RNA sequence: UGGGAGAGGGUGGUGGAAUUCCCGGAGUAGCGGUGAAAUGCGCAGAUACCGGGAGGAACGCCGAUGGCGAAGGCAGCCACCUGGUCCACCCGUGACGCUGAGGCGCGAAAGCGUGGGGAGCAAACCGGAUUAGAUACCCGGGUAGUCCACGCCCUAAACGAUGCGCGCUAGGUCUCUGGGUCUCCUGGGGGCCGAAGCUAACGCGUUAAGCGCGCCGCCUGGGGAGUACGGCCGCAAGGC
């Protein structure tokens, strides 16, 4: 079920883009590990980094309570 | 009580004692040392000291070897120490996990 | 033991009811392997819970074991650096002969002077629920249940 | 008097306290395993945390409590076990959220923890 | 001349989580802590819960057998200043090179001076346990310090226990980062397994501990001893 796959082209550097970005996110909030993310070292680096400006921003949370 | 046997040998009430004040040693662990036993012999490369004790949570044999008897007596009571302070601490070794 | 599971020994069933359970009750009441004896005073004392009481030995004797039987117990099992007490149910196997044991025990612990009459009292008493071999039980069962906190220690 | 709350359960490797509030978050009862009865390390265990949630969400439905919001912190023995309680209490378990406080790296723990 | 990756370095800003303390609320009989306890805290209202505030410190997930640096080391995010390095083009210089006694600089932590700062942690220190005893380990406290600026100290299992540069000697696989005709190939880096060969063995093996040249540093039985004396450095501790 790895991510990348479940979307079209989309700028990995585009930190405004929450419905993109915010679908990395565990559903706790995390940044979720390349292995669900489907990325590769270079790209995933470059997600976290745009992923935490976007926190910074208010669009993303930093963590998320776990409903059950 | 504290029994001593001197095999084919002859010790005087003296040594005997002496041997009672050197076992003493082992109070300093304060439990009971029950019907300990000492023996007294003589090889041909120096004297043999043995001794048998049971205590509450084990039982103590050693032996010394020495040209000298009085320092015999010493080394057996340095094997005994050793082996009656692994019993009462051995326990204690695993409160965790 | 070590290598595979016991094997509960097959009693020869009593004489006087074929039952299974008088044999072992009878057994656990032999000193020094004088089962006649044994016996004697076992039957001797259903003669009188029936005097006493008019009614059979057998349903009498029945009930005093099963209100004897501890369902729960305490096993030991040093966790750490304490001794815990864990709360475990008992086996039917181990549940009668505790049963047996303690009734015979609590009963050789009455004042009456013949063994033949300690019997047939303890007996009584316990159908009743009354006397030391309950009393055992509920002592028994008592300490599991306030052990609970520490049965999930249990193997 | 009010019919919807919440059940907060901390539970840590010594105990269990369980405080079921209002809605707006004030307590109205709280227990522990030191309240159902026990000291010590026992106060730690499942069967603590069993009685603790029991007598916590007792003492509250006779305040006229009915539905709860459970909140779990801990990472404790007896928190699952709270939570079973809760649910066959008599009470409605709307939901069951963890919140354990977890630090993004702060300050340093205790020497214990490292 | 085009490009690239990176916790490389310095400065200034700046975000959320958590802990502590204070304020408000609500609530009551315990909380905390261990192998089990006790000291400790708590009806002078603690713990647990909600809202507000204060302050310092560290940046969870991403995170890796990852990356960067000569090493020590370097991690939230943003901007500025700035080093190293790799690739492609095969355009310029024309042996301008290697190493390097001295010298100079940098150098974890602890420590030191002057001034800040101080939430958490915590040498010393108090107390509770454990224990035969327990100047410890475990528990409750706790001051330097840990943090910032500036100046000192100059050590280390400062380690790959492996000095630097060059050339030469099978490959297999995993990986980071480039450039391709992007199946695959070609560089630069990080691991594993191995050809030859080495090696006392263990192991090393294109990241050599193989085969060779250059230069540097170092060793020559254990202890005494990294001690003494001397000299040089240092505020001292102490260093060479
Ligand atoms: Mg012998
Ligand atoms: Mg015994
Ligand atoms: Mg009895
Ligand atoms: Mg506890
Ligand atoms: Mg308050
Ligand atoms: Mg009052
Ligand atoms: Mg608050
Ligand atoms: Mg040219
Ligand atoms: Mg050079
Ligand atoms: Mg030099
Ligand atoms: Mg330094
Ligand atoms: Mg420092
Ligand atoms: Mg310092
Ligand atoms: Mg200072
Ligand atoms: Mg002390
Ligand atoms: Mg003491
Ligand atoms: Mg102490
Ligand atoms: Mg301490
Ligand atoms: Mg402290
Ligand atoms: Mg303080
Ligand atoms: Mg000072
Ligand atoms: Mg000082
Ligand atoms: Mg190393
Ligand atoms: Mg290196
Ligand atoms: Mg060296
Ligand atoms: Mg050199
Ligand atoms: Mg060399
Ligand atoms: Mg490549
Ligand atoms: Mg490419
Ligand atoms: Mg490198
Ligand atoms: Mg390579
Ligand atoms: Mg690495
Ligand atoms: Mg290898
Ligand atoms: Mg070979
Ligand atoms: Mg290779
Ligand atoms: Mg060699
Ligand atoms: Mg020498
Ligand atoms: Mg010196
Ligand atoms: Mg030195
Ligand atoms: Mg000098
Ligand atoms: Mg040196």
């Amino acid at each position: 079920a790895k991510v990348k796959a479940t979307l079209g082209e989309f700028d990995l550097r585009d930190y405004r883009n929450v419905e993109v970005l915010k679908r990395f996110l565990s559903e706790t909030g995390k940044i979720l590990p390349r292995r669900r993310t489907g990325l590769s070292a270079k790209e995933q680096r470059i997600l976290a980094k745009t992923i935490k400006r976007a926190r910074i921003l208010g669009l993303l949370p930093f963590t998320e309570k776990l409903v059950r | 009580t504290m029994n001593i046997t001197s095999k084919q040998m002859e010790i005087t009430p003296a040594i005997r004692q002496h041997v009672a004040d050197r076992l003493a040693k082992l109070e300093k662990w304060q439990t009971h040392l029950i019907n300990p036993h000492i023996i007294l012999s003589k090889e041909p490369q120096g004297f043999v000291a043995d001794a048998t004790i049971n205590t509450p949570n084990g039982v103590l044999v050693a032996s010394g070897k020495h040209e000298d008897m009085y320092t015999a007596i010493n080394e057996l009571i340095n094997k005994l120490e050793r082996q009656l302070n692994k019993l009462q601490h051995k326990g204690e070794a695993r409160r965790a996990a | 033991a070590r290598r595979r599971r016991a094997e509960v020994r097959q009693l020869q069933p009593d004489l006087v009811y074929g039952d299974v359970l008088v044999t072992a009750f009878i057994n656990k009441i032999m000193r020094d392997g004088k089962k006649n004896l044994a016996a004697r005073i076992f039957y001797d004392a259903c003669k009188i819970i029936q005097e006493k009481t008019g009614q059979e030995p057998l349903k009498v004797f029945k009930q005093a074991v099963e209100n004897v039987k501890p369902r729960m117990e305490v096993r030991s099992r040093r966790v750490g650096g304490a001794n815990y007490q864990v709360p475990m149910e008992v086996s039917p196997r181990r549940q009668q002969s505790l049963a047996l044991r303690w009734l015979v025990q609590a009963a050789n612990q009455r004042p009456e002077r013949r063994a033949a009459v300690r019997i047939a009292h303890e007996l009584m008493d316990a159908a009743e629920g009354k006397g030391g071999a309950v009393k055992k039980k509920e002592d028994v069962e008592r300490m599991a249940e306030a052990n609970r906190a520490y049965a999930h220690y249990r193997w | 008097q009010v019919a919807s709350g919440r059940a907060y359960i901390h539970a840590s490797y010594n105990n269990t306290i369980v405080t079921i509030t209002d809605p707006d978050g004030n307590p109205i009862t709280w227990s522990s395993g030191g309240v159902i009865g026990y000291k010590g390390s026992r106060k730690g265990t499942p069967y603590a945390a069993q009685l603790a949630a029991l007598d916590a969400a007792k003492k509250a439905m006779a305040y006229g409590m009915q539905s709860v919001d459970v909140i779990v912190r801990g990472t404790g023995a007896g928190r699952e076990q709270a939570i079973r309680a809760l649910q066959a209490s008599g009470l409605q378990v709307k939901s069951i959220v963890d919140d354990t406080p977890v630090p993004h790296n702060g300050c340093r723990p205790k020497k214990k923890f490292r």
